[PDB]
């Protein structure tokens, strides 16, 4: 029941961090995507009104 | 007619000036905010764990609370826009007399 | 207009969801989200006690 | 030898930190209390003192050894928590530096 | 302004730099931990087997 | 730890480092633009008022 | 009024902003803002012990 | 030896050496910007009270 | 942000993961805790008496 | 015990010594895209002044 006990401070629920690392990832590229995006508009910009 | 335009760019200006500063001091209190709900955390942590946390851990806990403590005083200091500490809690307060804000 | 455009709140976003994605791995890795950092130090001493 | 962190625009504007950790500090009294308190970790009364006496002195009766390793072990603990309380300060610190230097 | 960010971004740095010391430490510290179990249980078995 | 400290003295953002190729690219093309019409304003000066 | 007009600081910043362009290639390719140049010598000189 | 107690080697003021040096270039180019406008509306008024 | 990233607290956990199957496999081959190594040589000799 | 000493020169951290097969070409292929970039940059400066 101690190891009981201290898995619980020391238990993963792997479904869900899985999950999370899976989703921090997709967010992770999602925002690489804003930020080449972010780089797209301004050239846009300049060589539309250049 | 062109002085109304003059004063109204300027005034445009002084307006963005305005956006970014309050975005500063939001942005400011959304990470203050972040802090709190970490907080929160620490109080149902706090909690004791009912009373299961002894004294030495809640110790340990409170060098964490307290650390965030000098964390959200570092954001209401740190926060000086153009100088101007925007975040103290004392210098725009209207308080018996409205000349103090 | 067109020069100081980054995305910049986007790009703070970058390294705090690469660094989630890390904690993430971090305990996947371990299989427990007792990390070596003292995040819920706590906890940790508590179960090392 | 303060170990401050540099962190706001304005100078001083730091983050105080210590550290007082070592194998010669295990049940730091005040400090090493003679053979006890900091120098069963490091001398290991474990050669005959143990079979000399087991129980009854304290200061060889595995009481106070095993306390020492106990509250070494609480001091590594409190002292990562003073610096995991440390790291916490500097997660937030960078998320305010991104955010109000965004 | 741009003076505070300056001096900010070299802030950022040294909070990094933080970072990275403190958790270095830490690990450190959690490996001398990793040996005091150990030595717990030298204690138990420092128990003499009881004698 | 200390290839991680190591690290972040010799981290790069690439998002922002790429961003920042691209926009010192973006700018230089813009000066460059710039040079050009300094050189088309004083022809039109000259043949103008020649 | 037109014989020394060639929007002389722009020319200035041309070569700066090539040079920009350059620092940041160089930290790109290497992956790495460590770069030969001795500019934060410190930083290098610190990852270097 | 010292970063923040002493303020004249404890960073504070020479943080303030540097923050104030730039306020007076900054003044300074105040100054010499309001003359430069001074000399924009003059050779302006010469061109026109001149013509 | 891209080129220190290997997970290497990780990569440290596997070969001690591969080293604690190791150690497994070893005693579950003689059938016996007891180890060449002197990893609890006290018990070793104590047994070996 | 001498062929577990000399796999210990021998020894691969296979996992390391991919990762960082990958992170070679990693770097080889942005290198790559640096000097195709490196090309771009001057034809830009004739051509925009030219």
């Amino acid at each position: 029941n101690l190891t009981a006990a201290e898995s619980r401070i020391r238990d993963v629920d792997m479904a869900k961090e899985m999950s999370e690392f899976t989703k921090n990832n997709i967010l992770s590229q999602a925002s690489q995507a804003m930020l080449a995006q972010a780089n797209q508009q301004p050239q846009n910009v300049l060589q539309l009104l250049r | 007619m062109r002085g109304q335009i003059r004063g109204l760019e300027m005034a445009s200006k002084n307006s963005q000036d305005g956006i970014s500063l309050i975005q500063t001091a939001e942005g400011a209190l959304t990470e203050t905010h972040a802090i709190l709900q970490r907080v929160r955390e620490l109080v149902v942590q706090a909690g004791n764990t009912g009373t299961q946390d002894k004294a030495t851990d809640l110790q340990s806990i409170q060098d964490e609370i307290s650390a965030l403590t000098d964390e959200i005083d570092g954001i209401s200091n740190r926060t000086e826009f153009n100088g101007k500490k925007l975040l103290d809690g004392t210098y725009k307060v209207d308080t018996a007399t409205p000349a103090n804000q | 207009i067109n020069h100081n455009i980054a995305a910049l709140n986007t790009l703070n976003r970058l390294p705090s969801n690469n660094s989630a994605s890390q904690k993430n791995m971090e305990k996947l890795s371990s299989g427990l989200r007792i990390n070596r950092a003292g995040d819920d130090a706590a906890g940790l001493a508590i179960s090392e006690k | 030898k303060n170990l401050v962190f540099q962190i706001g625009a304005n100078a001083t504007q730091q983050i105080s930190v210590n550290i007082e950790d070592m194998g010669a500090d295990a049940l730091g009294i005040k400090e090493a209390d003679g053979s006890i308190a900091a120098l069963h970790s490091v001398n290991d009364l474990d050669v005959t003192k143990f079979a000399d006496n087991a129980a009854d002195c304290a200061d060889i009766g595995f009481d106070a050894q095993l306390k020492v390793v106990d509250e070494a072990i609480n001091q590594v603990s409190s002292q990562r928590a003073k610096l995991g309380a440390v790291q916490n300060r500097l997660e937030h610190t960078i998320n305010n530096l991104s955010a109000s230097g965004e």
